């Protein structure tokens, strides 16, 4: 199972963008999927966080703007990115944790390759 | 290795302080279902009351005396409900996984030993999913769960159990005078009322698929300075009973009586640090 | 193939407890007007982690202010944090329950799972955890993950937690004690409506129990350092 994301590049401030990733793999077994991004000098920060269930989470800072959304049939998960300001770009990256229900914790993470978007003032 | 209800009876005895409905209830539970080997239902026991006053505690002297390794036995299973079934939402994922998990080690040894942590913070529909193992079945999918053990913890009734507690205390009775019946009756409005009792019944016949409600009280002053003693012990330290009441000396209450420590024996020991090097 | 330093350079068998009992002793010079007991405690206490080969549970912290002084508070907590990794450029995770009062509880506890256990699996050794007592209670059981005396997700590790308090001054001669039913009565009328029991989703007094007693092993007070609440956290 691979993970390979796609949608990226230059907006508008203002405009909006979706981000799609599609696993090669089932994605049913993953406790989480979710939206990373990566802008320069900076280290990662959580961008978005689905459940299998359907339950979302956002960074503070994109609170209203982006909705990610998860389907388990078509192993893919979205990332739709509205009201896109410059300091939103970075290289986004899809995410996928898989955790045990037995023994000490772990989490087994997969990551895309990354999708650079670029947001013009 | 081998259970004797004697070694059993010797490890509660020796170790776990100021629970004497508990030592009683789990030592003829245990022994019986252990020593009797055409069971009828896996024995399932739920342990319940305050926080920090044995629970998980006791789960490993009953593991430690039917497997060599305890906890740490390749037949004894511990899943923390806030651990790793964190999140509501994600119950149909920890079913599948919970279901497989059971299923595929009970096949491998009748006797297997599941205990399930904060069964108070576990989604009722994962509870729903593993009813069937707890039940009268001679067989489950095909395996027979008669042989294996269920052990549930939680917090549930903690504070209606105090309040008998202290009811005993203030009319200067005995705690050892508590019964079993007082607990139940001060619960009969919660944790035994009829929608828990119509939550826990068999699907089979007229009973609960709960075998045994084991009580936990809340703890004295005099209870922990017993657990501080060993603990100084294990460590290797020379006990000195000033630091013994000193590190006592918790938050208690209620404001008045000041008798039950606010958390059991838990953030205790870290205060030792304070008066040794 | 080995050098050695001479034994007069006494280079450190410990990097990071060397390195943390010098900054937190620093710190003490930053934060003027505090009890005695808070740098005492705090120091044996995470000093006690740090030496610890195979840490058994994480170093669980709470500092409290009253309102008069709610950015000391907020200041020396992180820096408390920060100075568990004082060997490394590494740097504390910050999560802040600030208005989150009415957010969707399982919203928070996703949040909060993620931004903790990421952290922790890339490198990150503490988290400063601002204003506990505003988070949506239900969303504060994913705090039994962490702080776990024996299964927690991660054992070598500190969580400082904060609770800002209702009432405006916190008297200097407080002692530890009574700092803690402070804190203990706040959490209890924040977090839960009665002693009724809940579904398994909710906080109630028996769920809120267990969380306490994982949560509040060391409860230390803190008084308002003038200048910080003049000018902010300014180093
Ligand atoms: N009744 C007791 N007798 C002896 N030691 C005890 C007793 N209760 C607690 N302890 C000590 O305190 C530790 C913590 O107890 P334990 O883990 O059993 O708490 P618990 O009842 O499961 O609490 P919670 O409901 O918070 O999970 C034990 O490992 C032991 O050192
Ligand atoms: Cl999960
Ligand atoms: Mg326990």
């Amino acid at each position: 199972v691979q993970l390979v994301e796609t949608g990226g590049g230059l907006v508008q401030a203002g405009g909006s963008l979706r981000l799609s990733c599609a696993a090669s793999g089932n994605i049913f077994s993953f406790n989480v999927m979710g939206w990373y991004r990566q802008a320069p000098g900076k280290q990662r920060e959580l961008v978005a966080a689905i459940t299998s269930g359907d339950t979302t989470t956002y960074a503070d800072s994109v609170q209203g703007r982006f909705t990610i959304s998860r389907d388990n049939a078509k192993n893919a998960v979205y990332l739709q990115m509205n009201s896109l300001t410059p300091e939103d770009t970075a290289v986004y990256f899809c995410n996928a944790r898989r955790n045990p229900i037995n023994g000490p914790y772990y989490t087994t993470a997969y990551w895309g390759q990354g999708t650079q978007v670029t947001v013009s003032s | 290795r081998s259970l004797s209800r004697e070694a059993l009876q010797k490890d509660l005895d020796d170790n776990l302080f100021g629970q004497h409905l508990a030592k009683k209830i789990i030592l003829n539970a245990v022994f019986g279902f252990i020593n009797n080997p055409k069971p009828k239902k896996p024995l399932t026991l739920s342990l319940h009351g305050w926080t920090g006053t044995g629970k998980n505690f006791v789960s490993k002297i009953i593991a430690e005396n039917i497997y060599e390794g305890g906890l740490n036995s390749d037949y004894v299973h511990l899943f923390v409900a806030t651990l790793h079934f964190p999140h509501a939402s994600n119950i149909t994922l920890y079913k599948d996984q919970l279901q497989l998990w059971i299923r595929g080690n009970v096949s491998a040894c009748a006797r297997s030993i599941f205990i399930f942590d904060q069964m108070d913070k576990m989604h009722a529909g994962l509870i729903d999913a593993i009813k069937p193992f707890l039940d009268y079945y001679d067989l489950v999918d095909g395996v027979s769960y008669q042989k294996a053990m269920f052990i549930f913890l939680s917090n549930a009734g903690a504070e209606r159990i105090t309040d008998v507690a202290l009811d005993f205390w203030r009319s200067g009775k005995q705690r050892e005078d508590i019964k079993l019946k007082d607990i139940e009756h001060a619960l009969s409005v919660s944790v035994f009322n009829n929608k828990n009792s119509g939550f826990w019944h068999s699907s089979l016949i007229d009973r609960n698929l709960i075998d045994y409600f084991v009580p936990f009280l809340p703890l004295e002053y005099k209870h922990l300075k017993m657990c501080i003693r060993v603990e100084m012990q294990s460590r290797g330290y020379e006990i000195d009973e000033d630091i013994v009441s000193r590190v006592a000396e918790m938050t208690f209450f209620p404001k008045e009586e000041r008798v039950f420590s606010d958390k059991g024996c838990k953030t205790v020991f870290t205060k030792l640090d304070y008066y040794y090097d | 193939n080995s050098y050695y330093s001479s034994p007069a350079q006494q280079v450190p068998k410990n990097p990071a407890l060397e390195a943390f009992l010098a900054q937190f002793s620093q710190l003490e010079d930053k934060f003027p007007g505090q009890s005695s007991f808070l740098w005492q405690r705090g120091r044996k206490f995470l000093q006690k982690h740090l030496n610890a080969s195979n840490p058994t549970e994480p170093a669980t912290i709470i500092f409290t202010a009253a309102r008069e002084g709610r950015e000391t508070l907020k200041c020396l907590s992180h820096h408390v944090a920060d100075a568990y990794t004082s060997s490394q450029k590494v740097s504390p995770i910050q999560i802040d329950g600030a208005g989150r009062t009415w957010q969707d509880s399982d919203t928070v506890k996703l949040l909060v799972d993620l931004e903790l256990s990421y952290g922790f699996e890339n490198g990150q050794k503490a988290a400063v955890v601002h204003h506990f007592e505003s988070f949506p209670a239900g969303s504060t059981l994913i705090f039994y993950k962490y702080c776990d005396h024996e299964n927690a997700a991660f054992k070598d590790v500190a969580l400082v937690l904060t609770v800002l308090l209702e009432e405006e001054t916190l008297e200097a001669s407080v002692g530890p004690r009574e700092t803690e039913e402070k804190v203990r009565d706040l959490l209890w009328a924040k977090f839960t409506n009665s002693d009724t029991p809940t579904s398994f989703n909710h906080m109630d007094s028996d769920k809120l129990s267990g969380l306490w007693s994982r949560i509040s092993h060391l409860v230390l007070p803190v008084q308002p350092v003038s200048s910080i609440e003049e000018q902010g956290c300014l180093f």
